[PDB]
């Protein structure tokens, strides 16, 4: 068994509403906090983030760190060795869940605002505790087809499933960095689903929560689940005259398929 | 010593008949258990026994006919196809396949292997650009009367290579890609048929560099990045598996996972 490799990428760090996981005042000092930035398009530093094979999360040889500063769950940069090994470990999941497992808690950023310092939170999958090491800063925009081959179309504070056409902004939909699916329209709107039940209806409501009814995982089984309460996105009754997208448990019908198709 | 058959017919199929199909498939490329990212590891080639070395897909249509096409575990890959009494293979890249394809329609006299190979690169050059051959039912109904009748001079070879292509799209590339399936799906869905958009081309284009791509991850993330197309023909890169999770379902083995 000749094993694979660990190339150790050199990227930036997206999450909530699609900022970068940001130096602060571009200071390398043990402590200087890790905060949120609009993402950069040149190739400072303190943007760019090495996922050593240490798991280890080095910017300019300074390690991503959970700081034991007073309140703590604070997020710093940190010399690698002077820090204590296991608040600069972490792992990177498909979920989009960057978590510290020395601690179990994940990066976190308890604001949309620019500045907003990251902390190490409790995991409840909600966006603001989701990222995703790419060097594309852009929200993945595509259109979502589901069942017979319609697409999920926004309309102010609702979401159904229409007949794709090619104008249509309505159809329109942003993938950002933090699990959030936003319709182009308005990138200040998110998916949600405003209850963790059975026959939830998702709406098209303001992303501030950054709530966990507003983290979407799309699924390898095509699905787009919910991390959180584990339910997926159907349409109602496999019936789009219903005009309604809820939250159900997975099952795996035509009807909980969904597809990016960009 | 048989190999097992999934089966499917273009005789009034549906998004269910197609999509319980293309899982049945996938389902047997699979049975290993091999996971990354989410996403499902084709058997290795190396040191995998002749004995699960393929599987049948037969292919029924409107016309009431039938041929079987061979796919390797491998790579899900159509490397022959079986049209009745006869039996043609594509000719392989390497003695080591080569000498496995010989097991798979034996009891067939007048089986026999072209002096071309299944690449699309070949299969192109015989019948044309992917981008200019119609996909759906219709031409999978088509494809598969074209290969039923190839060895009683029914088809011309160009004719038989895009019936390769099809139905190597609509079924391969539709297993190694739930974006393909999809798009498929909304084909069969609407009694549509097309030519493949350059988000599909590419992504087929690509399904060699995306197995590697992301079974070299560091933790979804790419060493290098992957660049992909929009239906519109513009191009983008992924440097992360993430967004891919949803979009390809199969890759071909690697690399052995780090213990
Ligand atoms: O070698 C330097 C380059 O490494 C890449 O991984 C990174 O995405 C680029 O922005 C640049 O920093
Ligand atoms: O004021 C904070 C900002 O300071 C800039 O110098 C730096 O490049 C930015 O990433 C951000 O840290
Ligand atoms: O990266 C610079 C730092 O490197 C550490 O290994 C050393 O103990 C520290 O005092 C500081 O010099
Ligand atoms: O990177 C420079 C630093 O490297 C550390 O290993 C050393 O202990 C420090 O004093 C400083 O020289
Ligand atoms: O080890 C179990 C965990 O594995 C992670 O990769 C996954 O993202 C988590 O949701 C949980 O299933
Ligand atoms: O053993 C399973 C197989 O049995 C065959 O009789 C059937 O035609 C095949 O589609 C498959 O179900």
């Amino acid at each position: 068994a000749d094993v694979c490799m660990d190339p150790e990428p050199i990227v930036r760090i997206v999450g909530r509403n699609g900022l970068c996981v940001d130096v602060t005042g571009e200071e390398f000092f043990d402590g200087n906090p890790i905060q949120l930035w609009p993402c950069k398009s040149n190739t400072d530093w303190n943007q760019l983030w090495t996922l050593r094979k240490d798991s280890t999360i080095r910017s300019n040889g300074k390690c991503l760190t959970i700081s034991k500063s007073s309140p703590r769950q604070q997020v710093v940069i940190y010399n690698c060795s002077t820090a204590t090994v296991g608040a600069t470990r972490w792992q990177i999941w498909d979920n989009r869940t960057i978590i510290n497992p020395r601690s179990g808690l994940v990066l976190a950023a308890t604001s949309g605002n620019s500045g907003t310092k990251l902390t190490v939170q409790t995991n409840i999958y909600a966006v603001s505790q989701g990222w995703l090491p790419t060097n594309n800063t852009q929200p993945f925009v595509t259109t979502i087809v589901g069942l017979y081959g319609m697409c999920l179309q926004a309309n102010s504070g609702k979401v159904w499933l229409e007949d794709c056409t090619s104008e249509k902004a309505e159809q329109q939909w942003a993938l950002y960095a933090d699990g959030s699916i936003r319709p182009q329209q308005n990138r200040d709107n998110c998916l949600t689903t405003d209850a963790n039940i059975k026959g939830t209806v998702v709406k098209i409501l303001s992303c501030g929560p950054a709530s966990s009814g507003q983290r979407w995982m799309f699924k390898n089984d095509g699905t787009i689940l919910n991390l959180y309460n584990g339910l997926v996105l159907d349409v109602r009754r496999s019936d789009p005259s219903l005009k309604q997208i809820i939250v159900h448990p997975f099952h795996g019908n035509l009807n909980q398929i969904w597809l990016p198709l960009f | 010593k048989q190999y097992p058959i999934i089966n499917f017919t273009t005789a009034d199929a549906t998004v269910e008949s197609y999509t319980n199909f293309i899982r049945a498939v996938r389902s047997h490329l699979t049975t290993g258990a091999d996971v990354r990212h989410e996403i499902p590891v084709l058997p290795n080639r190396v040191g995998l026994p002749i004995s699960q070395r393929f599987i049948l897909v037969e292919l029924s249509n409107h016309a009431e006919l039938s041929v079987t096409l061979a796919l390797d575990v491998t790579n899900a890959y159509v490397v022959g196809c079986r049209a009745g009494n006869s039996a043609y293979f594509f000719h392989p890249d390497n003695q080591e396949d080569a000498e496995a394809i010989t097991h798979l329609f034996t009891d067939v006299q007048n089986s026999f292997t072209f002096a071309f190979g299944g690449n699309y690169d070949r299969l192109e050059q015989l019948g044309g650009l992917r981008e200019n051959i119609e996909l759906g039912t219709g031409p999978l109904e088509d494809a598969i009367s074209a290969l039923y009748y190839y060895s009683t001079c029914g088809t011309q070879i160009p004719t038989l290579a895009r019936s390769f292509m099809v139905c190597i799209q609509m079924i391969s590339e539709a297993a190694r890609f739930q974006y393909i399936e999809g798009e498929m799906r909304t084909r069969i869905r609407y009694n549509r048929r097309s030519a493949p958009d350059p988000s599909v081309i590419t992504l087929e284009n690509s399904w060699g560099r995306l197995s590697t791509a992301i079974q070299e991850s560091n933790q979804g993330a790419f060493a290098s990045p992957i660049q992909l197309q929009r239906r519109n023909g513009s191009k983008f890169n992924v440097y992360d598996v993430s967004i891919l999770i949803p979009i390809i379902a199969l890759m071909v083995y690697r690399c052995a996972p780090p213990p």
